C-alpha cells in the first residue's frame, strides 16, 4: 500500500 | 550528570537534526513558485514545502537509534501519523514572533497567515498552529531539547496501527529520561519540573491539532488533490 514510503525508510 | 548513553543519543539526534535542516533553504528555490494575488494560488508551494519536509522528517527518523530495529509497518504507521505533528515542530526554527509568519529567508520564502489559507486552509485551523508556534517559541529551548522533542513525538506507542507498542514505548522512554536528565543539569527544581511539563504539554497541544485537522480532513470529500506530490498523497491518505 505505502510504497513510496517503505522506499523511502529501506534505502 | 547525563550518562555517556544519553550524552551519545543527543548527538545522534543533533548530527540527525544538522543533516536534515538547511537553515539556507536553497532547495526551496526548486519547488513551485509561491503566487500570492487560484483561488488556492499557494497550494502547490505550500504542497512541495510539505512534501520536501515529510523527506526530512524520514531522514531525522532513520538515524533515531532503534526506529530502524522496528517493523517497517511500525515504521510507517508512525511516520504517517507524526509527520505532520513533526513539521510544525520544526518549523519553529523558522518561525518569527514579530511579524507571526514563517521567515526561510526572502520575502517570496516567507509564510503568514494568509499564504496558509490560500494553500486551502481554514483560518479556524491556523490561529491555534500561529498560538502553538508563539508559545514554543517563547520556552527558548535548546536544540539539545527540540530534537529530542522531535524523537518522543515521532516514536509514540499511543499511535494507532502500532503492534510492538512496547517496543516503540521502550524507545521512547529511553529519550523522555535523556530529555529529563538533559534538563535536571541545566536547572534545579522546581524550575526543571515546570519545563518539562511545558514541553509534555505542547507535545498533547500538537497531538490535538493533528486530530483536528485529521478530523476535519477525514471528514472531507480532486482539482486541489492533483496538486498536491505523490509523496503527500501516500502519507496522508
Ligand atoms: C523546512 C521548514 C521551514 O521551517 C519552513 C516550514 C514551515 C511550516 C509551515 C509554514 C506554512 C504552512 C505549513 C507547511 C503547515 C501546513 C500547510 C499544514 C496546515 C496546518 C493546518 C491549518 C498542513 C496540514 C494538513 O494538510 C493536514 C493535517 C492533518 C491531517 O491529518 C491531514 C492533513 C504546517 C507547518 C506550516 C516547514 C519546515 O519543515
Amino acid at each position: 500500500e505505502n510504497a513510496l514510503l517503505r522506499y523511502l525508510l529501506d534505502k | 550528570k547525563l550518562s555517556e548513553e544519553q550524552q551519545h543519543i543527543i548527538a545522534i539526534l543533533l548530527d540527525a537534526h544538522h543533516k536534515t535542516y538547511d537553515p539556507t533553504y536553497a532547495d526551496f528555490r526548486d519547488f513551485r513558485p509561491p503566487v500570492r494575488m487560484s483561488p488556492l494560488s499557494m497550494l502547490p508551494h505550500l504542497a512541495d514545502l510539505v512534501s520536501y519536509s515529510i523527506q526530512k522528517v524520514i531522514g531525522f527518523a532513520k538515524m533515531i537509534p532503534g526506529f530502524r530495529d522496528l517493523t517497517s509497518d511500525d515504521q510507517i504507521v508512525l511516520l504517517k501519523s507524526s509527520a505532520i505533528e513533526v513539521i510544525m515542530l520544526r518549523s519553529n526554527q523558522s518561525f518569527t514572533m514579530d511579524d507571526m509568519s514563517w521567515d526561510c529567508g526572502s520575502q517570496d520564502y516567507k509564510y503568514d497567515v494568509t499564504d496558509v489559507s490560500k494553500a486551502g486552509h481554514t483560518l479556524e485551523l491556523i490561529e491555534p498552529l500561529i498560538k502553538f508556534q508563539v508559545g514554543l517559541k517563547k520556552l527558548n529551548l535548546h536544540e539539545e531539547e527540540h530534537v529530542l522533542l522531535m524523537a518522543i513525538c515521532i516514536v509514540s506507542p499511543d499511535r494507532p496501527g502500532v503492534q510492538d507498542a512496547k517496543l516503540v514505548e521502550a524507545i521512547q522512554d529511553r529519550l523522555s529520561n535523556t530529555l529529563q536528565t538533559y534538563i535536571r543539569c541545566r536547572h534545579p527544581p522546581p524550575g526543571s519540573h515546570q519545563l518539562y511539563a511545558k514541553m509534555i504539554q505542547k507535545l498533547a497541544d500538537l497531538r490535538s491539532l493533528n486530530e483536528e485537522h485529521s478530523k476535519q480532513y477525514r471528514s472531507l470529500s480532486p482539482e486541489n488533490s492533483m496538486k498536491l506530490t505523490p509523496l503527500v498523497l501516500e502519507v496522508f491518505g
